[PDB]
């Protein structure tokens, strides 16, 4: 009876925080999802270079024997 | 058009239990080069035929890094199937896949489908987890569980294409 | 407090509802942004692999025909 309504805002008090919780969450998503996206796809890049770098060194020391090392067949 | 689905897959799990070459091997790539290690993120495509229909799995590989928390968070929410991957080398791998569990409870979605993946079954030798404590871990939690190796290739175009089943099965009843 | 407590869970009732409503719209556009961002970046990475591959497939080639020279050498 008079122990019903403690039960109601003992409840809702802690109801309340929990959506008012989720929003101030789910609003900085937005941006976040961006500033996230951004370092994302930068990183993507730099990564994405540095692998096509290595690749290429590897075909050109890879063909300077093919000039280089083969002379050393013509040489001997 | 073709395909005709698309599913959403994501693979998580403790750094090192070999999540990325799972999937390396699944999507059938001839090399190694992956951005798993110094960025935390990558993703991979493969179409398969399941009963006759073209079925493209986008493949996630999530590595917890707090760097990105909020992109990873959005492949948690949006993903249909999600593989939890402990390392049989490895106790705590097995113990976190508890904690993962919860991740998956709590970041992702209330019918998503869940697998839990063994990984290099094959060596034996250095064996810490039992298989048998392995399924009674997914029983428990009543889900699918599987023994897998990247590197013996076993079981693991199995697991996925389990998992797809899974999922179809479940999309095919909201005829 | 009779017409104060049929008053107020009238009043604190709406806020859980408002807020409620005011979920759905907040996660209803956190899961919108999430597709868009998984097929925007499930491009970049499609490219970047697309990219690193290609400087593979030839360092392989050079390499390759460096193995199909280097040990008709060191044969001999
Ligand atoms: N023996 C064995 N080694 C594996 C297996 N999978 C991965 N590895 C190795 O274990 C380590 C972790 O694999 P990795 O792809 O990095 O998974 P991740 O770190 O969880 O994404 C690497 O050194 C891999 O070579 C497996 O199935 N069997």
């Amino acid at each position: 009876g008079y122990e019903r309504l403690k039960e109601e805002l003992a409840k809702a008090q802690r109801e309340l925080k929990l959506k008012d919780e989720e929003c101030e969450r789910l609003s900085k998503v937005r941006d976040q999802l961006g500033q996230e996206l951004e370092e994302l796809t930068a990183s993507l890049f730099e990564e994405a270079h540095k692998m096509v770098r290595e690749a290429n060194i590897k075909q050109a020391t890879a063909e300077k024997q093919l000039k280089e090392a083969q002379g050393k067949i013509d040489v001997l | 058009k073709t395909y005709d689905y698309l599913f959403k897959l994501l693979l998580i799990g403790d750094s090192g239990v070999g999540k990325t070459c799972v999937l390396f091997r699944f999507s059938e790539d001839a090399f190694n080069s992956t951005f798993i290690s110094t960025i935390g993120i990558d993703f991979k495509i493969r179409t398969i035929e399941l009963d006759g229909k073209r079925i493209k799995l986008q493949i996630w590989d999530t590595a917890g890094q707090e760097r990105f928390r909020t992109i990873t968070t959005a492949y948690y929410r949006g993903a249909m199937g999600i593989m939890l991957v402990y390392d049989i080398t490895n106790e705590k791998s097995f113990d976190n896949i508890r904690n993962w569990i919860r991740n998956i409870e709590e970041h992702a979605s209330a019918d998503v489908e869940k697998m839990i993946l063994g990984n290099k079954c094959d060596v034996n030798d250095k064996r810490q987890v039992s298989k048998e404590r392995g399924e009674k871990l997914a029983l428990d939690y009543g889900i699918k569980f599987m023994e897998t190796s990247a590197k013996a290739n076993i079981n693991v175009e199995n697991a996925f294409f389990t998992l797809a089943r899974d999922i179809k099965a479940k999309m095919d009843k909201k005829l």
